[PDB]
RNA sequence: AGGAUGUUGGCUUAGAAGCAGCCAUCAUUUAAAGAAAGCGUAAUAGCUCACUGGUCGAGUCGGCCUGCGCGGAAGAUGUA
């Protein structure tokens, strides 16, 4: 299992990633084989998005550091976080077509702006263009 | 750092020492220096746990007897022939 | 659904391919020359792994993958057979460069996020087959 | 049934049970592992 | 089978087996098999227990045998009455007192040494225990 | 619920794909997943373990020292 020194280190790292990123998307990912994950990982690395499954207890500790404390309640059940550290969105986008297509898991709440984002209305982020669209 | 609580023995001999070990204690002795040797009693299982650590035989221990600390080092140990028990310990004044 | 490793512009044989997927409902000649048709571009004598995909109506599709690491490492070491006792008997040398090439091919087929990782996996194979990296 | 004086768990699925003052070994996987002390 | 190469005398008195043992701690290896009972160890039992431990660790590390069967034991043959001199030597034993370390092992993990000693203890007529080297 | 990728690791063999045997046992993506703990196949497939995320919500684990018991424990005239 995981000694206390481990878990402290796991927190620290997830927190440091949280400071650099700009758009966090949280989803259930239970009941999906590793191949489709491995596929989602190549889609995250490609799109510059940081992907982690982490203990809901342990995430609550990372979050509180700022400004995701709205996400607390998203940490009931199996949790997969998505940190778009370079650019915003694209994860929010990516997860939904991946969500729809695979009819396993769901997607919970996203968070931008230090504001929780409701499951349905995430379509906001999941339609925000490129940076690199204002030209 | 190991600290040990001890009591001075009232009487010595084979009969007295066996009654101690039946009462979950065991005798010990403190010699060294110019002072006279001092016969003491020790709680067995409590000391038995401390001697299970390798530093017990290398560092300097303190034995509080009559509320007086004495800095000593473990000199020699008499173990039970076939049981995980202690029969006697020689303490030399540090 | 079946997986094979077939020689580039070669297919059909009975002990090799025939029986194997033949006993699943697969049209032999079709796959033979479709396979060869697309594997024409492969270098001569590169054993290539193919995943054959059959459906209830006996019809099928397939994907071609990059050749096995062991194969490329055999060819890169200029040898024919891996060690009988890998890491007890050494049977040759690939430079870090050859590792990297093989890694980029197999990179088209790896799961490594970087060149270094893929290369390390290929090294893992190279170790597994008693080839030293030199 | 193995009737021996020394009954032991032979695999992961063997369970020790005491029925009517008799130590027994029941195994949900291997019927050969069924033992009883006697 | 261990046996003295030569002896000053061929036959010995029965004697007694009182007292506690000498050599009560692991002195060569790191793990030991200490006898908690009292009795005799024939040369065959010593060899049987050695083979059980030697094969248990697949001939690895080092094994010491701290005992040696130096006491000859005589027996009278069947259908022979009492008297007419002492019997002939038939086998050799080592007297064991409680606390005697019988075997020592080194160069193997502890969990492997316990199984090796457990397999060997099943061949011996006396109850034993597992001991490890300690800081004197 | 997952238990993945190189990869059917190399050798051997008619075949040997984690799982007859021999050698190696690295590396990747990992939350985690042994070049595989057991079943399974002609060889694959297929089941399951190790391991990990989730749920649950306060205890649970396995060694020592000891007390008293249990099994081991079958005989001949009649309980005996």
């Amino acid at each position: 299992a995981l000694n206390l020194q481990d878990k402290q280190a796991i927190v620290a790292e997830v927190s440091e990633v949280a400071k650099g990123a700009l758009s966090a998307v949280v989803a259930d990912s239970r009941g999906v084989t590793v191949d489709k994950m491995t596929e989602l990982r190549k889609a995250g690395r490609e799109a510059g998005v940081y992907m982690r499954v982490v203990r809901n207890t342990l995430l609550r500790r990372a979050v509180e550091g700022t400004p995701f404390e709205c996400l607390k309640d998203a940490f009931v059940g199996p949790t997969l976080i998505a940190y778009v550290t370079e650019h915003p969105g694209a994860a929010a986008r990516l997860f939904k077509e991946f969500a729809k297509a695979n009819a396993k898991f769901e997607v919970k709440a996203a968070a931008f702006e230090g504001e929780l984002i409701p499951a349905s209305q995430i379509d906001r982020l999941a339609t925000l263009p490129t940076y690199e669209e204002a030209i | 750092m190991f600290t040990i609580n001890a009591e001075v023995r009232k009487e010595q001999g084979k009969g007295a020492s066996r009654r101690l070990r039946a009462a979950n204690k065991f005798p010990a002795i403190i010699y060294g220096g110019k002072e006279a040797p001092l016969a003491i009693e020790l709680d067995h299982d409590k000391v038995m746990n401390m001697q299970a650590k390798a530093e017990f035989y290398s560092e300097v221990l303190t034995i509080v007897v009559d509320g007086k600390e004495i800095k000593v080092k473990a000199q020699d140990v008499q173990r039970h022939p076939y049981k995980p028990k202690l029969q006697h310990i020689d303490f030399v004044r540090a | 659904y079946v997986k094979l490793q077939v020689a580039a512009g070669m297919a059909n044989p009975s002990p090799p391919v025939g029986p194997a997927l033949g006993q699943q409902g697969v049209n032999i000649m079709e796959f033979c020359k479709a396979f060869n048709a697309k594997t024409d571009s492969i270098e001569k004598g590169l054993p290539i792994p193919v995943v054959i995909t059959v459906y209830a109506d006996r019809s099928f599709t397939f994907v071609t993958k990059t050749p096995p690491a062991a194969v490329l490492l055999k060819k890169a070491a200029g040898i024919k057979s891996g060690s009988g006792k890998p890491n007890k008997d050494k049977v040759g040398k690939i430079s870090r460069a050859q590792l990297q090439e093989i890694a980029q091919t197999k990179a088209a087929d790896m799961t490594g996020a970087d060149i270094e990782a893929m290369t390390r996996s290929i090294e893992g194979t190279a170790r597994s087959m008693g080839l030293v990296v030199e | 049934m193995k009737v021996r004086a020394s009954v032991k768990k032979l695999c992961r699925n063997c369970k020790i049970v005491k029925r009517d003052g008799v130590i027994r070994v029941i195994c949900s996987a291997e019927p050969k592992h069924k033992q009883r002390q006697g | 089978m261990l046996q003295p190469k030569r002896t000053k005398f061929r036959k010995m008195h029965k004697g007694r087996n009182r007292g506690l043992a000498q050599g009560t701690d692991v002195s060569f290896g790191s793990f030991g098999l200490k006898a908690v009972g009292r009795g005799r160890l024939t040369a065959r039992q010593i060899e049987a227990a050695r083979r059980a431990m030697t094969r248990a660790v697949k001939r690895q590390g080092k094994i010491w045998i701290r005992v040696f069967p130096d006491k000859p034991i005589t027996e009278k043959p069947l259908a022979v009455r009492m008297g007419k001199g002492k019997g002939n030597v038939e086998y050799w034993v080592a007297l064991i007192q409680p606390g005697k370390v019988l075997y020592e092992m080194d160069g193997v993990p502890e969990e492997l040494a316990r199984e090796a000693f457990k397999l060997a203890a099943a061949k011996l007529p006396i109850k034993t225990t597992f001991v490890t080297k300690t800081v004197m």
